């Protein structure tokens, strides 16, 4: 799919990603929700190859609702982070590799620090403040790069994000049809319904 | 000690026969094979009464147009009730039609002897298989562990058969309507089960042409169970 | 003891057993043999009819390999059969890689390797069969006979089955009394005289005798069966020695 | 590969080996089950032969397989962790295909599978293990209680107990639960599992595990205190 | 065919004990004594050739072998059984080791690695255990001297100095009075001499005694020169002479 | 008892499958030798034919292994044959991925080797064969070289295998503590043949005809073995004299 | 006794136990005869019922339109062996356009066989089977042993009180061979042959099976009142 | 055929154990005595060599204590040569964990792993079990300081103090009466020492017997060292707490 934004703030990480899905001519649908729920603390967003995606997000899903039942224990952001890592670099030198490139939102309960990871479909993998993937990071970085703090609040992160949104609206040659909006903090994962 | 696949002297697999023996042990299955219908019955045995007598799951469906019921070691029957099921889907995506009884059960039996040193051993478990094709009309088979299996009028399988077969040897005639058959199947099931027989330890099922496959509520047997407490007491 | 329970078990003697006891069932089986003549080999065997049902001339014993390979054995007639069709699976690829048609010493050793290998391992049972056979290559006629234990050697006659004792006296007053040699038509009717008086230790049913043979001038040194009127005139003069 | 059939009939029809495996269950610690009209309760003996043993990090007794499914066992503990590992894989693959968690049914269905394979398959020995499933369907109210044996049989059960002295135990079960009027609460539930176990065990202290599974994966273990108090009262009673 | 022996021919009986290993133990102890001896400057391993008939050339069967330039090994026990050990020995501490590190193994890690070939043997399905103990001698730059015995088990244990096969017992006490940790490379050969002839019967000279040494590096025996780093192979047989001019000073 | 069925340790510490096949190598009474000589190898074999029904030619205990390996077998001719084959298959293959011709020596410690894991693997059975290869080898000389179903391998000056192997083995070993030298000190290899039935004759007491035994030489660059008139050659030259 | 555990060994007289056993299964079965003509070949077979309720097991089996054979011992073997049957002729009409000759049917029964009484782990097959055929050298008949052991008959029978059947087709045999384009009277010759193997039970409607090939007649089997003509 | 001499090494006995795990456990009460003791600042592990020589070379000797991580380590009792198969493959196990969560690996998930394997050679395959039984000491940052012990059956169990090898009963009766929650390192050296001193089959408790280790937060701030007592560290020791 397209536009896949990330922040993280003070106390929290907020993912928004786009709503549209577009089959070659016409777009199927506009109310699209790319990502999928890891652990209660820890929410993963992608794009990439049609089918690919989803296929990869619920199977990445599944291994780590495993974890969780085995263990009875949430892995941390940066563990999550790693597992998906090595699977994506594992399958970039497959017979079909995933096209798949994810964002990794989640708030570490122990260290009580939101975390935020960005890792393309060769299993590159950075932690950032805010990070994005395909072209939305450059239509975006220049306004991150000037506004963001690292004690910004979760409101003050969400009004950095509408600007961020606002410019992607303005100057991108796609219709992504709004973004649906997801905050990671240490009360778990809640949407924002109004944006 | 000896192989899984010996003959023995009189020219009979060892393996085969003993597990002929762990049938005997089994809780008893009947069937009645009717031009109205083939009916279905068996005895549940629960070992305790705080056991849920309707989990007990000893007569199954195949497909609509064939039924199954089974008696000996029942956790055996599972993996050949999954492969009748397959073959009875699989041949009406090859032939977009119903498969005959007939060949569903030849399928069933070539599983039994795939035995030796494929599985570690024969099945500890009989079924009697029954349906209905055009061909055919309504059939009745009993499908043995040594892979051999034979068409009946009427057949009792089980710890109670030899008792149930001699009676059934006396009851069954060409004309038998279906009602006479369920009420059959209960008389005899009665006769040979250890406890007092009722809704709750024994269930009835049919297969007809027009309904197909159904398994009998227990509101349903506990009436035809009435009626037959009554036609008995009149005389 | 136990050590002839399972095959390729050494007893404390330095004995397989189990070979040994697949002997038994090759000295119970029919009376077979072969001839080295001149320019080729001729085979012979004993067929039991068991009853007038059986078709008479139907039930073909003697087996041809390649073109110019002829093969005869006694004991269990299976075993035998699954020997030839290895045989003629190493005929074959022999054949394939060097061009030319597998010589007879060649062609022993293949038999010999493979019977010898039924003796290495218990997983399997030693041949319930010997084996005559042998025809003509380049280095002209060979006769050869394989045991149970994989022991083959090249022979001017040979025999096995039941008959056998009776067999390799008549084999051996022929090697004396022919130093210079036998001819491929005189094989023949020694052959059919051998097997009718091999049949005194099978007197209690009536059989039917079957000969085949190779030779070079012969048969061109290819592996035919005598028919006709060269087996009825076999058949008559074997006759007219037992009387 | 290691092909060798171990279990095999026998001339009177019976499976050695499965049997074998029975009596590995018999020697296990005593494990109960009991559903009220809202609840099931998984209670279970602990052998008080090892003290000195740390209890926060000894593997429990009750296991969960899912969010809304438990598992508890009688037999070998090291057979019963293979069949509780396969158990939970499949229950993320149900929820990954089908797009919905396991029924109690289908779960029990599975384990039960397992350990049948394992009675005719060639060069592997049953499982020496008796499970206890319970739980709740997916947005469903009717408690679940589930039995499987080394054999591959199962059922489900409005009470049952396995392992040693289960007979004693079941004995008990079956004069004081009643089909037309179950335990109403959860109180009345664990009372009557507690109970139960006292007819076995020994000292209530650290003997007794209870866990309650209610509605919705709402799934919760009693410490000892909680199930102290309920021992307190049973023998209060009881001294009248 | 096919190897139909998938499963284990060595099991435990109701005593504990496993009885293919005890039973390989007491064809070790059937087979003629070797020793060792480690020194400050060296280790030295010894045997004896006994031949089993006087037309063969002993010199052809050797008893102390080879494994890398800088460890050597010597047996009690089945001689098959140790030749083609050492066979996989050689290989092994190249393929596990240098064909990855570009340097021969040290000798604890070939003896790890011994010892799990030997453990298998005595695990995996339709074999028995190997019917030997092995001692080996080496020298490597970190650890420096050592020497390991090794079992048909798999066990293995680092010793000052030992002996296994026909008369260790009293062989191991004969060493127990002289070893010290100061012993200098020619004092342990003296003393392994020394050891050695209370085990032997008959003949006793350089012919019948086969002995090396790990000792200083040889760069006569390199075969090169050029390469300072490379100062050549420890290991070193003693020759035929070298053993019978050590006789007369004993 | 089944330790003494396949190849595991009995309480003794013994293979006794392999020791059963030592016995089996004996089963057809049949005695060999070999020599060396200056320039040469020489094996000796007895040939015995008891069915006038054989073919004599075809009767033989000794192989050519190689161009200029020899092998002579003491035991059954099935397992003699299966060994003759496995050898004839290892030289091969030798040669082709090394790109020399395989030593004596080599092909009698990789026949060893192969014997060695019939000890040790329970599927498979020892041959019951002992196996003496002969060559003229381009670095060694003369070789003698004898392999049997422990997987034992070992050089000889000269060696003996079979029933009468004391006998033999006595003999040699009294010649060779005269001579004080390691092999036969003769020029041609038809004197070092007439050396070895000779002193075959001495030990065993028993007077040859040329079908009587069996002869195979190794030179520098090939093995062959002598027909019965080369050997009748032979035998005329020892009796004159 | 001691060496009847399993296929893979001879006993000290060289005889093979279980292959031994595995022919007495045969003995246990129904009878069925089997001759022919020059013309035809017949298979006639008696079928044996579990109880009054149950059907009769059917005996015969084809194969191809020119072949089929009949059945004696394990029913399951019969269908094996069959089966395989169906598929070497069907190669042999595929690739070469060729129907199989009975004979070469025989040799690939044998050596199938075969293989099961000289490797460990297997068994042998516990079933007699006679196969009829029509090929390009005329009417056949062969008798087939689990034994590997294959045998072309003018006529023969199997099963229990086989022996009765087996001597009539003797003294008859003069008679029978010469019934050539008359199917009715080779059958009543058959059918009277199978009446020498019958005690205390006869001949009905439903306990009969015969079966018949040969010159312009595929391999067809007859039952119920279709064999009524001939009791 | 082969059937003959199969062993059957994973079936029942009639009372539902199995032979195998059983004998195997018989092996390993004739091993060295291995103890460990959990404290709240750390956990000890000491266990007694078999039957030594003054010949053989002990600091470079190791038979019974074994590294698996920098947080992890295992006592051994039974077959060395058994126990090291499996210590390798812990080995790799705990560094595939780290590889591919970026964390080392808990103590409890390293355990079950190995445990599992112990299982697998009881239920199927037809080979012998494995003759050991384990101590693991170790840290996470879950659990804090743990000690558990697995056998042949492939069971694993967690205790604040427990023996394996010779003279178990004996041992564990000794320290279920002198250990207390509140327990030190220090205090638990001294225990540990004293528990072997009574127990032992030899004549005396020294230095050179002896295979010693501590897993301490004694780490300068906030890490795990894992400290494996040299020969002259253990006589010391022995000294200090007054039993030589």
């Amino acid at each position: 799919m397209d536009i896949i934004l990330g922040i993280r703030v003070q106390d929290s990480v907020i993912l928004a990603s786009s709503k549209a899905v577009t089959r070659g001519i016409s777009v199927l649908k506009d109310s699209d929700d790319k990502t999928r729920q890891l652990s209660p603390h820890t929410l993963m967003s992608f794009a990439g190859e049609a089918g690919d995606t989803v296929q990869f997000a619920e199977y990445i899903q599944a291994n780590i609702q495993l974890y969780s039942i085995r263990e009875d224990y949430e892995l941390s952001p940066q563990a999550v982070s790693s597992f998906v890592r090595q699977e994506l670099a594992k399958s970039i030198r497959s017979r079909r590799p995933y096209q798949v490139n994810v964002l990794i939102g989640g708030y570490d309960k122990k260290k009580n620090k939101p975390e935020l990871y960005q890792i393309d479909y060769l299993g590159t993998k950075v932690e950032l403040p805010y990070g994005a993937h395909g072209y939305s990071g450059f239509y975006t970085f220049s306004l991150l790069d000037h506004h963001y703090r690292p004690d910004m609040t979760t409101e003050e992160g969400l009004d950095l994000l509408k600007l961020c949104v606002q410019e992607l609206e303005k100057r991108m040659p796609m219709d992504f049809k709004g973004v649906i909006v997801k905050i990671v903090d240490k009360d778990g994962i809640r949407q924002v319904d109004d944006f | 000690d000896r192989g899984v696949s010996t003959f023995s002297p009189e020219g009979r697999l060892f393996q085969v026969e003993y597990s002929l023996e762990a049938i005997k042990l089994g809780s008893t299955a009947i069937g009645i094979a009717t031009k109205e219908g083939v009916v279905l019955g068996v005895e549940k045995r629960a070992t305790s009464p705080l056991l849920e007598s309707d989990s007990i799951e000893k007569i199954v469906e195949i497909d609509r147009h064939i039924g199954c019921a089974m008696s000996g070691l029942t956790a055996d029957a599972r993996s050949m009730i999954e492969h009748a099921r397959t073959a009875a889907v699989t041949h009406n995506l090859y032939y977009d039609e119903d498969i005959n009884v007939e060949s569903l059960t030849q399928s069933v039996c070539d599983l039994a002897l795939r035995f030796g040193e494929l599985m570690s051993r024969p099945f500890g478990v009989a079924l009697l298989i029954a349906g209905h094709d055009a061909d055919d009309g309504y059939q009745l088979f009993h499908a043995e562990p040594s892979g051999t299996f034979y068409r009946y009028n009427a057949k009792a399988i089980g710890s109670g058969s030899e008792g149930a077969q001699a009676e059934l040897l006396n009851e069954w005639h060409s004309s038998l309507t279906l009602k006479e058959a369920e009420l059959l199947v209960l008389k005899i099931l009665k006769q040979v089960m250890e406890e007092k027989l009722d809704e709750n330890n024994a269930q009835l099922s049919c297969i007809t042409k027009q309904d197909g496959f159904k398994i009998y509520d227990n509101e349903k047997t506990a009436e035809l169970i009435k009626e037959l407490k009554e036609k008995e007491a009149a005389e | 003891t136990g050590y002839d329970l399972s095959n390729s078990v050494f007893s404390p003697d330095g004995r397989n057993f189990q070979v040994e006891y697949a002997v038994k069932a090759v000295e119970n089986g029919t009376t077979s043999i072969g001839i080295k003549c001149n320019d080729g080999v001729v085979f012979a065997v004993e067929k039991l009819i068991t009853s007038k049902l059986l078709v008479p001339q139907k039930n073909v014993k003697i087996q041809v390999v390649d073109r110019h390979i002829g093969c005869v054995y006694s004991g269990l007639i299976p075993d035998g059969r699954h020997l030839v069709n290895r045989g003629r699976e190493e005929a074959a690829s022999f054949k394939k890689l060097y061009k030319t048609p597998i010589p007879i010493p060649a062609f022993a050793d293949r038999l010999g390797q493979y019977v010898q290998a039924h003796t290495l391992y218990n997983s399997v049972r030693p041949f319930g069969v010997s084996t005559i056979f042998g025809g003509v290559d380049k280095n002209g006629a060979h006769l050869y006979m394989l045991e149970p234990s994989g022991s083959y050697w090249g022979y001017k006659g040979a025999a096995t089955g039941k008959g056998r004792q009776s067999a390799k006296a008549e084999l051996e007053k022929l090697v004396d009394h022919h130093p210079e040699g036998l001819s491929a038509r005189e094989a023949v009717k020694q052959a059919a005289k051998i097997i009718y008086l091999a049949h005194e230790d099978n007197k209690e049913k009536d059989f039917e005798l079957e000969i085949s043979w190779c030779s070079l001038s012969e048969t061109n040194g290819l592996h035919k069966f005598v028919k006709g009127d060269l087996l009825q005139e076999a058949i008559d003069f074997a006759q007219k020695e037992i009387n | 590969g290691y092909d060798r059939a171990l279990s095999i009939f026998s001339p009177d029809g019976h499976i050695f080996q499965v049997e074998y495996a029975l009596e590995a269950v018999k020697r296990g610690t005593c494990a109960v089950g009991v559903k009220g009209k809202n609840c099931v309760v998984l209670g279970c003996e602990r052998r008080s032969t090892l003290k000195l043993q740390d209890t926060r990090i000894t593997p429990s007794k009750v296991s969960k397989i899912d969010s809304h499914v438990v598992l508890s066992f009688s037999g070998l503990n090291a057979d019963s962790r293979i069949l509780i590992e396969k158990a939970r894989v499949e229950a993320q693959s149900h929820r990954l295909t089908l797009e919905d968690p396991v029924t109690v049914e289908y779960l029990t269905r599975y384990v039960a599978g397992v350990q049948q394979r394992y009675t005719q398959s060639g060069g592997v020995r049953p499982f020496g293990v008796s499970t206890l499933i319970a739980g709740f369907d997916p947005r469903d109210d009717e408690p679940k209680l589930y039995q499987t044996e080394p054999s591959g049989i199962y059922s489900s059960w409005s009470a049952q107990t396995i392992g040693r002295n289960s007979k004693t135990v079941r004995e008990f079960l079956e004069k004081n639960y009643d089909r037309k009027e179950p335990p109403a609460t959860v109180e009345e539930c664990v009372k009557l599992t507690v109970r139960s176990l006292l007819e076995v065990v020994q000292t209530g202290a650290k003997n007794i595990e209870i866990t309650v599974v209610k509605p919705d994966s709402d799934i919760v273990a009693l410490s000892s205190e909680e199930i102290n108090q309920y021992v307190t009262q049973i023998e209060q009673e009881k001294q009248e | 065919m096919t190897d139909r022996y998938s499963f284990s021919l060595t099991t435990f009986s109701p005593s504990g004990k496993l009885g293919q290993i005890d039973y390989a133990l007491t064809a070790v102890k059937q087979g003629v004594t070797s020793l060792g001896i480690k020194a400050t400057n060296g280790v030295v391993i010894a045997t004896e050739k006994k031949s089993s008939s006087p037309l063969a050339m002993s010199e052809t069967l050797s008893k102390v072998s080879l494994l890398t330039p800088d460890i050597g090994a010597v047996y009690s026990g089945m001689g098959p059984d140790y030749r083609v050990l050492v066979d996989k020995s050689r290989k092994v501490a190249h393929t596990s080791y240098k064909r990855i590190y570009g340097e021969y193994p040290p000798t604890k890690l070939l003896v790890s690695e011994v010892a799990k070939i030997m453990q298998e043997a005595t695990q995996s399905g339709g074999v028995r255990p190997f019917g030997v103990s092995l001692l080996i001698a080496g020298h490597d730059e970190f650890n420096g001297f050592s020497l390991y015995q090794v079992d048909p088990s798999g066990s293995y244990f680092p010793w000052k100095a030992t002996a296994i096969g026909k008369g260790s017992v009293a062989a191991k006490t004969f060493l127990e009075k002289r070893w010290n940790d100061e012993l200098e490379l020619e004092d342990a050969i003296h003393i392994a001499l020394l050891t050695l002839k209370e085990s032997v019967e008959g003949e006793f000279n350089g012919d019948t005694i086969e002995l090396a040494i790990i000792g200083d590096e040889n760069p006569d025996l390199l075969g090169y020169t050029g390469i300072p780093t490379d100062k050549g192979p420890r290991f070193r047989k003693l020759t035929s002479q070298e053993i019978n001019d050590r006789l007369e000073a004993l | 008892g089944y330790d003494r069925h396949i190849t595991i340790f009995s309480p003794e510490g013994r293979l006794y499958q392999v020791e059963y096949a030592f016995k089996a190598t004996n089963q057809t009474n049949i005695n060999s030798l070999a020599v060396r000589g200056k320039d040469c190898t020489v094996v000796i074999s007895q040939k015995k034919v008891p069915d006038k029904l054989l073919d004599p030619t075809t009767v033989s205990y000794i192989f050519c292994i190689s161009r200029t390996i020899g092998m002579v077998v003491n035991g059954p001719i099935p397992d003699a044959r299966n060994a003759a084959l496995r050898a004839k298959a290892e030289a091969a293959e030798f040669r082709y991925k090394y790109g020399y011709d395989m030593p004596c020596d080599v092909l009698a410690k990789r026949m060893a080797n192969l014997s060695q894991i019939y000890t040790q693997r329970a599927y498979m059975r020892p041959l019951g064969v002992i196996l003496t290869f002969v060559s003229v080898d381009e670095e060694l000389g003369p070789s003698i070289y004898k392999t049997d179903p422990a997987g034992y391998y070992v050089g000889y000056k000269a060696t003996a295998t079979g029933p009468k192997q004391q006998e033999i083995t006595t003999n040699l070993e009294n010649h060779f503590k005269k001579s004080k030298i390691d092999h036969i000190n003769e020029e041609s290899w038809e004197k070092v043949v007439e050396f070895a039935i000779t002193h075959m004759i001495d030990a065993l007491g028993t007077e040859f005809s040329k079908n009587d035994l069996e002869v195979g030489v190794a030179t520098k660059d090939k093995f062959f073995t002598l027909s019965a008139e080369n050997i009748e050659e032979r035998l005329v030259a020892i009796a004159e004299q | 006794n001691n060496y009847d555990g399993d296929t893979v060994t001879f006993s000290p007289t060289g005889r093979l136990f279980q292959v031994e056993y595995a022919l007495e299964a045969i003995k246990q079965g129904s009878v069925t005869v089997g001759l022919r003509s020059n013309t035809h070949a017949v298979l006639v077979a008696l079928k044996r019922n579990a109880d009054e309720l149950s059907s009769y097991q059917k005996k015969i089996i084809k194969c191809d339109e020119h072949m089929g054979l009949s059945l004696a011992g394990l029913a399951p073997d019969a269908r094996v062996l069959s089966n395989y049957l169906r598929q070497q002729c069907n190669y042999s009409s595929l690739v070469f356009n060729r129907k199989l000759a009975v004979e070469r049917a025989g040799h690939l029964l044998c050596d199938k066989a075969q293989k099961n009484t000289q490797s460990y782990g297997g068994r042998p097959y516990g079933v007699g089977l006679l196969i009829i055929g029509y090929d390009k050298s005329g009417a056949h008949l062969l008798e087939f042993q689990p034994s590997g052991n294959v045998t072309e008959l003018y006529g023969t029978a199997i099963g229990a009180r086989s022996q009765g059947a087996k001597t009539y087709l003797e003294r008859t045999l003069d008679t029978f061979i010469k019934i050539d384009g008359n199917p009715d009277e080779l059958i009543k010759a058959g059918v009277e042959a199978i009446s020498q193997s019958l005690r205390d039970e006869s001949l009905t409607v439903d306990n009969l099976s015969i079966a018949i090939v040969g010159k312009d007649t595929p391999f067809t089997i007859y039952d119920g009142e279709a064999v009524a003509k001939y009791i | 055929g082969s059937r003959r001499y199969d062993s059957r090494t994973t079936i029942f006995s009639p009372e539902g154990r199995l032979y195998q795990v059983e004998y195997a456990l018989e092996s390993i009460s004739h091993a060295g005595t291995a103890i460990g003791i959990m404290a709240s600042d750390g956990i000890v592990l000491a266990a007694e060599r078999k039957v030594t020589s003054t010949l053989l070379e002990q600091d470079t000797s190791t038979e019974k204590l074994y590294k698996l991580n920098d947080k992890i380590a295992v006592a051994v009792a039974g077959l060395t040569a058994d126990a090291e198969i499996l210590i390798n493959t812990a080995r790799i196990h705990a560094q595939n964990y780290l590889k591919t969560y970026n964390e080392d690996i808990p103590v409890e998930i390293l355990v079950r792993r190995l445990s599992d394997i112990k299982q697998g050679y009881t239920q199927h395959g037809g080979l012998r079990p494995f003759g050991v039984s384990f101590i693991y000491a170790g840290y996470d940052d879950r659990y804090g300081y743990q000690l558990y012990t697995s056998n042949p059956s492939g069971n694993y169990t967690g205790w604040k103090a427990i023996s394996v090898g010779a003279n178990t009963s004996a041992a564990q009766t000794l320290l279920q009466m002198d250990y207390k929650d509140d327990m030190k390192v220090d205090d638990a050296i001294e225990l540990a020492l004293k528990t072997l001193s009574k127990t032992t089959d030899s004549s005396a408790l020294t230095y050179d017997r002896l295979e010693f280790a501590t897993i301490r937060k004694g780490a300068n701030d906030g890490e795990v060292y894992q400290k494996i007592f040299k020969p002259q560290e253990i006589k010391d020791i022995l000294v200090k707490t007054g039993i030589t």
